RNA sequence: UCUGGGUCGGGGUUUCGUACGUAGCAGAGCAGCUCCCUCGCUGCGAUCUAUUGAAAGUCAGCCCUCGACACAAGGGUUUGU
RNA sequence: AGAUCUUGGUGGUAGUAGCAAAUAUUCAAACGAGAACUUUGAAGGCCGAAGUGGAGAAGGGUUCCAUGUGAACAGCAGUUGA
């Protein structure tokens, strides 16, 4: 986690146009790689696995 | 092997007590052999048996 | 997502920097050695630097 | 080979930390014995009486953060002994702890 | 990104960062963090105490 | 007499515990 | 494995606040020496100043190493349409 | 078959509750089949003279001392022991 500064633009608020300090959370995300594909059929009893 | 006498024997002897006799850890066998003061005696003269000087408590601060 | 919390643009003026592991008070090296200035480690790095 | 010695510097610091008071030096000869087993291989690791004066320096919690000591893996062709090698412990005195590396060192 | 305050210490005070604290007689301060708000509570000299940028300049 | 092997060994024999306790004087057999 | 993970070491961060020693015509003063000095020298003395944001710790559940060291293709018990 | 029956034996509970008042142990060696607990040495502590020290009265009655044993006992162990 982390906090920012930003300007806020939510209009007829106390802090319109005001700097405000919100704290942050920094989430990695390397890039997914796809490796398979699987379908789905609906089914009386639920999804299953086809 | 267990020289509980010899400790009392030698504190006796020596007029210390126990914690100020030493008894040689290299000569367990010979002062295992001494089963009287006598005997006490002669080890305390041939060096076996030792009484330890007095623990230091100096009075250089308190001066 | 409807709402004016949503849909919101977000335009970031300062995003800190300093360090969490205690009471970080610098937000990047540079600004630390430019504050502090050189150290004892720094000498004796630059003596045998020549 | 096997009749190898060398000096490590042990963070007792490092493992003895979260241990309570009355348990810090004996934990810190515990560690000093997990070391050289992990280090030599060697069950049998025998901790020289100055090293375990140096370990209980400073009495039984202000244990020293850091220690230079000297694994000896030596023969135990001594007797009809389940380990054939052991390892002797000795303290090795040092002024600083500064770059210190382990070096092997030679007989 | 907002006005940058100096604390105590003289240090400066990046947003989110320390307390600030406004007396009776009307005077404000901000701090860096409790060492420094301590040191000020307890009326501690900033010539005096050895990190601080006052004793810096000082000496 | 002392010479070197003796004096190296005989360092041992004399110190009887850690710094701060007395020396060791001697150790005599006599039968 | 294009090796790996450890242990030290290093660097970063951070905590506290300026280490031992040395030097000082700094220091309330005090005690001796006067061919000496013409205002000096020799000790004691809390504290101060410089060396010195120094010293010290920092993963054990902080971050990065590619420096050093040794170690890692090994052990056991089972499992079949 | 009973009488909260008498005496004796045995279960479940159950390898459970529990073996937590008075700061603290560690290293090496010896004996030994066997050592956390015995002994020696080294270290770190405690009682701190209104003591966990040194001696008595009452009470105990051989617990005193040495040697030997490791059946039982010392609610773990013991090579130690009242
Ligand atoms: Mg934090
Ligand atoms: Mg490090
Ligand atoms: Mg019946
Ligand atoms: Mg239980
Ligand atoms: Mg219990
Ligand atoms: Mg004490
Ligand atoms: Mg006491
Ligand atoms: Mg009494
Ligand atoms: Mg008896
Ligand atoms: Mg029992």
């Amino acid at each position: 986690m982390t906090h920012i500064v930003r300007e806020v633009d939510r209009p007829g608020s106390k802090v319109n146009k005001k700097e405000v300090v919100e704290a942050v959370t920094i989430v990695e995300t390397p890039p997914m790689v796809v490796v398979g594909i699987v379908g789905y059929v609906e089914t009386p009893r639920g999804l299953r696995t086809f | 092997s267990m020289l509980r006498l010899q400790k009392r024997l030698a504190s006796s002897v020596l007029r210390c007590g126990k914690k100020k006799v030493w008894l040689d850890p290299n000569e367990t066998n010979e002062i295992a052999n001494a089963n009287s003061r006598q005997q006490i005696r002669k080890l305390i003269k041939d060096g076996l048996i030792i009484r330890k000087p007095v623990t230091v408590h100096s009075r250089a601060r308190c001066r | 997502q409807t709402k004016r919390r949503a849909l919101e643009k977000i335009d970031l003026k300062f995003i800190d920097t300093t360090s969490k592991f205690g009471h970080g008070r610098f937000q990047t090296m540079e600004e630390k050695k430019a504050f502090m200035g050189p150290l004892k480690k720094d000498r004796i790095a630059k003596e045998e630097g020549a | 080979n096997e009749v190898v010695t060398r000096e490590y510097t042990i963070n007792i610091h490092k493992r003895i930390h979260g241990v309570g008071f009355k348990k810090r030096a004996p934990r810190a000869l515990k560690e000093i014995r997990k070391f050289a087993m992990k280090e030599m291989g060697t069950p049998d690791v025998r901790i020289d009486t100055r090293l375990n004066k140096a370990v209980w320096a400073k009495g039984i919690r202000n244990v020293p953060y850091r220690i230079r000591v000297r694994l000896s893996r030596k023969r135990n062709e001594d007797e009809d002994s389940p380990n054939k090698l052991y390892t002797l412990v000795t303290y090795v005195p040092v002024t600083t702890f500064k770059n210190l590396q382990t070096v092997n060192v030679d007989e | 990104m907002k006005v940058e305050l100096c604390s105590f210490s003289g240090y400066k005070i990046y947003p989110g960062h320390g307390r600030r604290y406004a007396r009776t007689d009307g005077k404000v301060f901000q701090f860096l963090n409790a060492k420094c708000e301590s040191a000020f509570l307890s009326k501690r000299n900033p010539r005096q105490i050895n990190w601080t940028v006052l004793y810096r300049r000082k000496h | 007499i002392m010479n070197q092997e003796k004096l190296a060994k005989l360092q041992a024999q004399v110190r009887i515990g850690g710094k701060g306790t007395a020396r060791r004087k001697k150790k005599v057999v006599h039968r």
